[PDB]
This record gives structure tokens, sequence and C-alpha cells, in this order.
């Protein structure tokens, strides 16, 4: 085939690996940065749930 | 056929032959012989062949690449104008080679022509092949085997930083 083909072909593969790269990259960061700081969705570990707490009026009147 | 230009032949000057004894030079006689037991048949089979080509006339062309931005405007990691520079960069190496070779094959052809003279009669060719020599050093040489663009530019901004001192002293 003609050279341009493989041309073309080089350029386009070299785009897709390097934003795959660049995506890599940006996965690290952002997981570290999730799992230093616990505000994203990654790396929710589970707290006690407010549903189970009772309200209803105790024996004792101080709780 | 090739450029006179890029392959200077200083115009040919045969002297004129004077026999100044009565004795037949054989010479002569082998190649009239030659001539014509030789030149003769290759000749016409020469010509038949390129009737043949003649009548199959047919052209290749030259293949021209436009010119790319350097490696010099070129982003840190925009790897699509990266290649086309390398690209770009190993094409004009490939050609520098070349340029080379055409002023070796000068001077060589120099030397043979000019024969015992050839000391004094390939001064030009000489120092043509030295200025090639120098520059395409300068410009190409301990790169590496991992050669590229970027490795160029690097020696040429070191080499640049080096005359700037130079200059400042």
């Amino acid at each position: 085939d003609g050279p341009e083909k493989n041309y073309e072909k080089t350029m386009a593969i070299l785009q897709i690996e390097a934003e795959k790269a660049e995506l890599r990259l940006k996965e690290l960061e952002v997981r570290r940065l999730m799992r230093a700081r616990g505000d994203g969705p990654w790396y929710q570990y589970p707290t006690i749930d407010k549903a189970l707490i009772d309200h209803s009026p105790k024996t004792t009147p101080d709780n | 056929s090739w450029d006179k230009d890029v392959y200077p032949e200083p115009p040919r000057r045969t002297p004129a032959p004077a026999p100044q004894t009565s004795l037949p030079n054989p010479v002569t006689y082998l190649t009239k012989i030659f001539d014509l037991l030789v030149d003769r048949p290759v000749t016409l089979a020469r010509e038949f062949i390129e009737q043949q080509h003649a009548k199959n006339r047919y052209y290749y062309y030259h293949r021209e690449f436009r010119r790319v931005p350097d490696i010099t405007e070129c982003e840190e990691k925009d790897i699509l104008c990266m290649f086309e520079a390398e690209m770009q960069w190993r094409r004009d190496y490939k050609v520098d080679q070349e340029i080379v070779n055409i002023i070796q094959e000068r001077l060589k052809a120099c030397q043979q022509r000019e024969g015992e003279s050839y000391r004094q009669n390939c001064a030009k060719e000489l120092e043509q092949f030295t200025q090639v020599s120098k520059a395409f050093q300068d410009r190409y040489s301990d790169l590496g085997a991992h050669y590229s663009a970027r490795k160029c530019l690097a020696k040429q901004k070191q080499r640049m930083l080096a005359e700037r001192k130079a200059a400042k002293e």
C-alpha cells in the first residue's frame, strides 16, 4: 500500500496511546487524592446508618 | 544524463597521436578489432532493446514532501506534531548524508583523474569535503544509536550556549 496510509495510521496510534498514558497518570493522581481525602465516590468506607437510631421517648428524661 | 553541475567533470584534453616510428601500433589494430567484433553487435542489441523500450514508454515521478513544523515549533507532549517533525528531521538527515556522499564521490573522482597531480589539482574538492564534513559532524555526531530530532535540538542549543559564552568573553 501507499506510504501515506502507514503515516496516518502511525499518527492515529500515537494519539490513542498518548491519550491512554495521560488517562492512566490522571487516574493514579485522582485515586491518591480520593484515598487521602475521602471526598470522592471511591474509598467511601462505611459508617453507621443514622436510621438505626431510635428517637422515641426513652425511660429516663436525660436520655 | 546526470547533472554536470552536481558532478563536475573537467573538459577532456586528449593529446593528438603523432607516431614517430614506422612500426604499426598494435593498440590501434586491436582497438579496431574490438570495435568491429564487440562494440558493433553490442550497439545493435542496445538499439533493438531501446526500440522496444520506446514502444512501451511510461514515466515514474518523484514524490515531494511539503515542509512540516520543526520540533522547535512543537508542544511538549504533542505526539502528532512531534511525529511529523521527527519524520521531517529523519528525511533531512538522509538528504544530508546523500549530500556528503556526493561530495565524497567528487573527491574520489578528482583523486583518480588528476593522477600524480592529485594533491595540487584537488584543493577545491578537498575544501568542499572538509566544509561538508565539518557541518555534518557539528549537526549530527555523538547523538547516539537512538538519535532523534530532540537530540539534534539539544546539541544545537548546547552549541549556541557555548557560542554565547565565548562571544561574551
